[PDB]
């Protein structure tokens, strides 16, 4: 169809997309190592 | 500069698409085209590539 | 009219604002259009305004030294430029190197302009070439030497640069907003004698060395 | 293969692109608008 | 807060091919193991939508 | 437990939130348990800041004119999303009737 | 769509003015072999148009229309053929520009 305005496949093309740190699944509380005295 | 390796140069297509009226004598009231400005949506991309030794 | 959908402006706006960028595009297509009406306007264009008496043929099709200086006798009170399309200057350039006399540059704006008895040759795309002819223009400027000028409206509300303005409209129940973009512009020769055309000017022409 | 280092696919989600404004090809210096005086 | 629109989440892909060597006892002159981290080529990519009237 | 002024029953530590807009078909519903925040990978709600016309985060107003009626119309627009950081943050209980009653005899 | 033949092989003030005609918006330098510039020297000297020179970074240049030659060994030869570069460089008018990744180790 004949579009009005730009498009946003088009626009995004000169914005920054917000990226995070790696996400590891494996990681756990570790509330043991919290529980212990360490000498 | 680049500042991580990656360069993107955005470029405008179809620029003769864009509409434009100019009158050449005693103006009228008859409706304006309406346009926009049109972009790649697969700009060309350059990564810096190494001279090592 | 420019159309910005408000959705793309809120959401794409970093680090490049989206309605700033759309405007910048839409102006110079705008001033583009303005210099190619100062040229080929049918009311006041360069083209339209001079006079059957300021207007000669080639002698030859080529545009050689001869048909410029022929051209030179007509605006003979301190011409400022020749302006013609890039490939009369490259057929300009031919003829001239075709006879063992090569033009001296000039730095102006930035470029590199080939001047003809101390007057630049500047070319510009906007300058028609049909069935491979051309033309030459012959032109001075100032009011102070009669010369031919530009015409603006000072003033304007919403005013970006000197002539140019840009006012919003609203929103068309589609989420997408308007902008009016407006120019004002005019060409006057002050004096007739102040312009000139060298018509009929053949660009595909070579020459043979053996 | 085996690879022994992470991978420059895999490294680049993480990095910002260096975007360029729009560049329009139909952009000419118009010299007749800096050449002629205006009243 | 999304600066422009589009959040990236980043992934980590077979964490379990990270290998790690702990010793019970007498420990020895044997070679290390080798190994890094690795990401999802194709991490999911979330853009937001809007609510008008 | 005591939140935003409201009392909440809690299993386990973990307080039960009520919300009209969990679906309830043929007498079923559903329970979801759900961990929060970034610094944990749990899940988190994305919005826009920095918006025109910004009356709250997220939220909009814009006049946009009037239309022959001497009728005026206003915008309000908000963006939202939601991301889920890690697959164990979140969990849904299906099949969860909620007409069956006990007899005391 | 921006690259030519020779008319007659050798290079001739012809030539270099299409090129410039495809680059017309405000040139930097030409590019080619040494033996390229020796070429168009040779062709110029035939036609009797000696073109001037200009002085940059302690070396001279000549120039075509104001446009100086720059010779570099790095443009090839091969069967004695070569090849003509004209560049324009910048940002701001749109040419063309190297890139280096900043804030390096070591």
């Amino acid at each position: 169809n004949e579009s009005q305005a730009l498009g946003d496949l088009a626009a995004r093309q000169l914005a920054n997309a917000t990226k995070t740190v790696p996400q590891l699944s494996t990681i756990t509380p570790r509330f043991l190592l919290h529980l212990l005295s360490w000498v | 500069p680049v500042e991580a390796g990656i360069y993107r140069v955005n470029r405008v297509v179809n620029p003769d698409r864009v509409a434009i009226h100019s009158e050449a004598g005693a103006g009228t009231e008859e409706p304006l085209p309406e346009t926009y400005v049109d972009y790649e949506t697969h700009p060309r991309e350059y990564t810096l590539r190494s001279i090592s030794t | 009219l420019l159309d910005v959908h408000t959705r793309v402006s809120d959401l794409y706006s970093s680090p490049h604002d989206q309605v700033t960028q759309q405007l910048r595009l839409t102006i110079e297509t705008i001033k583009e259009r303005q210099e190619y009406e100062l040229v080929n306007n049918p009311e006041y264009g360069l083209l339209a305004q001079a006079t059957p008496e300021q207007t000669i043929q080639t002698l030859a099709g080529a545009p050689t030294p001869d048909d410029l200086d022929a051209l030179i006798t007509k605006v003979w009170k301190t011409p400022a430029f020749f302006l013609t399309h890039p490939l009369g200057v490259a057929a300009f350039g031919r003829e001239c190197t075709y006879r063992g006399v090569p033009p001296p540059t000039v730095s102006m704006y930035g470029a590199q302009f080939i001047t003809w008895r101390g007057i630049p040759i500047v070319p510009s795309d906007k300058v028609p070439v049909e069935d491979g002819t051309t033309k030459f223009v012959l032109v001075r400027t100032g009011e102070e030497r009669q010369g031919v000028v530009g015409l603006f409206q000072p003033g304007l509300v919403g005013e970006q640069a000197p002539g140019l303005s840009v006012r919003f409209t609203g929103i068309n129940r589609s989420a997408i907003a308007s902008y009016l973009v407006t120019l004002y512009t005019s060409l006057a020769v002050l004096t007739d004698d102040a312009l000139a055309v060298l018509d009929g000017v053949a660009v595909d022409q070579f020459h043979e060395y053996q």
